[PDB]
RNA sequence: UUGUUGAUUUUGUGGGUGGUGGUGCAU
């Protein structure tokens, strides 16, 4: 199971600024706040399903 | 007429609505999106960075959203309607909401501007 | 008859077989699809569009959080007359009855016989106390009149709906509960008979409400204590007998 | 337009969805949810010619990745006219297996059935075998008290019509706890049909299945119910009683305590 | 809990239900 998602999706430095470590959905419709599912060899959207490169 | 009475009214017009944003995941999603108005925290989350990090969204100079501190995580749940009610009408089976996000006000109250005036 | 018969099954099968080929090449058309996938989507995708409710949506959303506020009825089955509840009545007590002499004539319910048994016989807040121990604890303190009160209290603190592993509590709690009835009668109850009849003949009551839904765990214990009872009696004989035993009888038959 | 590459493209998956009967839908087909413009890539795959099978699984796929308001348009626009046209068009008058499993996979986003199936459905002259068929997935299928409750409010106040009145009849059948309000417009409901000055309601002659409803409403709700609503309620039998339900109405009625 | 989603489900204990059922009959 995942608990606290959100603490590993959101990092805070000690100056407090929010920086994101993994990649927003391209799709527009999904919208901001939508983190793509990290994998080594792809980067996935599960939301609309789409498959994105981690290099990208 | 306290604050705290004020943001138990509005929290119940904005579910009226549909326009909270119940919990961290969804807060944060609120918060990323520009969608938030106002933020309400509970300052006694047992992890810290919960409270760094809806504060530091919150606090983000591009989208500076009004921030707020309740004392129990309990409270904020039962007005943000988590909680069922019994048939002597008091809150059962409350659950706790650490954290949420008014996404619609619904209608223009007289508490909704003490809450925007004190901000001020 | 046979050439109709011929002709039905070559068309069945000559249907079946094109129902076969149409599958095939759906799959196929499947497959090239999944093919051009990225190709199509990219073009969708450059060609998105770029980014009020119904009064009639309007009202709804309002009455579910109204609803919300409002409390909640209960709801009632309808109400059988008393002729239908006689009615109802009568033919339970007649099936156990005629279940009741099926068993005085030999039926045992695993229906079979007792000449089966007769094949090689011959030839060879509140706590709920899992102990009788336990339970005097609770009740330590409590007059030999408070009885009923705290065990009837615990039946109601540890109901089966209330949380999951309940009915094995109070399967245990029945268990626990006959070796207190039997435990009270053997201390001595001379001095206050009238106190003591009336916390006596109330616990064998709820046991009967227990065995009624825990016969498994009160069987198992009345088996137990006829065994405890036969090792006593091999060693003292009549000093091992005690009133609570023959009360301990008695109460089988009720149950 | 859409891309004229894709048009081709979701042209071919609407010739799968005529055939598809099982196995894996077409993936194209698969992403359309999340598109923003869903209902122009939906049309060019002609949903009205989409199979039983792929209806179902259609209702599925949207239901599940399409928000509230976007689900209640697919429902509305697709599935209740698939509904509508199958009964219609079908010998018997009766509904597809794919397409009556569909209705119960729509049920599973309470607020987007209500307000695309069931008031428009009602609210669009529903004839009595679309009431029947649609109320018996109701019934079947387990609804949330409140959004049953805000659906059962909805039905009461609306003009009577006999289809109408099957709705309020499988939600009373469904043994809700109804908050007090629901319990009140209930009743209400009930009282606008007694002579008093009153609408034509009154004088409508009411069918079995009102009498129905109103011996279903107070098997359970007799207890929630107060002395006045109940006398009120007891008028109603005198007045516009049935000559064999009406009894029984008044014998449940008057077996019920004060809230 | 769904397939990412948000209270729509899941669990335990009780528990009503034959009903997109047919067939004839009486305007």
């Amino acid at each position: 199971k995942v608990k606290l998602a959100v603490l590993s999706y959101y990092k805070v430095d000690a100056e407090g600024k929010v920086t994101k470590l993994r990649r927003e959905c391209s799709n527009p419709t999904c919208g901001a706040g939508v983190f793509l599912a990290n994998h080594k060899d792809r980067l996935y959207c599960g939301k609309c399903h789409s498959v994105y490169k981690v290099n990208a | 007429v306290t604050i705290e009475d004020a943001l138990k009214v509005v929290l119940r017009t904005a579910l009226v609505h549909d326009g909270l944003a119940r919990g961290l995941r969804e807060s944060t999603k609120a918060l990323t999106r520009g969608e938030a108005l106002l933020v309400v925290l509970v300052s006694s989350v047992t992890e810290a960075n919960i409270i760094k990090l809806v504060e530091g969204l919150a606090n983000d100079p591009e989208n500076k959203v009004p921030l707020i501190k309740v004392a129990d995580a309990k409270q904020l749940g039962e007005w943000a309607g988590l909680g069922k009610i019994d048939r002597e009408g008091n809150a059962r089976k409350v659950v706790g909401a650490s954290v949420v996000v008014v996404k619609n006000w619904g209608a223009e109250t007289d508490e909704l501007s003490m809450i925007m005036e004190h901000f001020s | 008859k046979a050439e109709v018969m011929k002709e039905v099954i070559a068309k069945s099968k000559f249907y079946k077989q094109e129902r076969q080929k149409a599958q095939g090449i759906m799959e196929d058309q499947i497959d090239n699809l999944d093919d051009n996938f990225e190709d199509v989507m990219s073009e969708l995708m450059m060609t998105q569009p770029k980014k009020p409710k119904t009064d009639l949506d309007k009202e709804y959303d309002i009455k579910v959080k109204e609803l919300q506020l409002d409390k909640r009825a209960a709801p009632s089955d309808r109400t059988k007359t008393e002729e239908e509840k006689n009615a109802e009545a009568e033919e339970k007590k007649r099936e156990l009855e005629q279940q009741r002499l099926d068993r005085m004539n030999g039926m045992i319910e695993l229906e079979r016989g007792v000449e089966d048994l007769d094949d090689g016989f011959w030839e060879n807040s509140i706590s709920c106390p899992r102990t009788h121990d336990a339970l005097l604890d609770q009740v330590k303190k409590l007059d030999l009149d408070d009885h009923p009160k705290i065990v009837k209290n615990i039946i109601k603190a540890y109901q089966p709906k209330l949380a999951e592993g309940n009915k094995e509590k109070l399967g245990k709690f029945t268990a626990v509960l006959l070796r207190h009835i039997i435990f009270l009668s053997n201390q001595n109850y001379l001095k206050n008979v009238q106190s003591f009849k009336r916390t006596q003949n109330a616990l064998i009551s709820i046991l009967k409400s227990l065995s009624e839904k825990y016969n498994r765990e009160l069987s198992e214990e009345c088996r137990d204590y006829i065994n405890e009872m036969q090792a006593r009696y091999k060693k003292n004989h009549f000093d091992a007998l005690s009133n609570g035993d023959l009360v301990f009888f008695s109460i089988i038959g009720i149950l | 337009a859409l891309p004229e590459k894709v048009i081709k493209a979701y042209t071919t998956v609407g010739s799968i969805l005529k055939t598809w009967t099982h196995g894996k839908l077409p993936k194209l087909f698969k992403v359309i949810p999340s598109l923003r413009n869903w209902q122009d890539v939906i049309y060019v795959t002609n949903p009205e010619e989409w199979s039983p099978h792929v209806v179902y699984e259609a209702t599925k796929l949207f239901v599940s990745n399409l928000t509230a308001k976007e689900s209640q348009k697919f429902i509305n626009l697709i599935l209740l006219e698939r509904f509508r046209d199958n009964i219609e068009t079908s010998e018997d008058h009766s509904l597809n297996y794919h397409i009556y499993r569909a209705v119960k996979k729509s049920l599973y986003k309470p607020s987007a059935f209500f307000k695309g199936f069931l008031f428009p459905l009602v609210e669009t002259g529903c004839n009595v075998r679309e009431a029947t068929i649609a109320g018996s997935v109701l019934a079947k299928v387990s609804v949330p008290a409140l959004h049953s409750s805000a659906a059962l409010s909805y039905l009461l106040r609306l003009p009577f019509s006999p289809p109408t009145t099957v709705f309020i009849k499988i939600l009373l059948d469904k043994k809700y706890a109804l908050p007090y309000q629901t319990v009140d417009d209930c009743v209400y409901y009930f009282m606008r049909f007694r002579i008093l000055s009153n609408g034509e309601d009154a004088t409508r002659v009411l069918p079995v299945i009102w009498h129905k409803a109103f011996l279903t409403f107070a098997q359970r709700y007799k207890n929630d119910i107060t002395q006045d609503q109940r006398d009120f309620l007891l008028e109603t039998v005198r007045q516009r009683g049935h000559k064999d339900i009406g009894p029984e109405i008044r014998r449940e009625l008057l077996a019920g305590a004060s809230r």
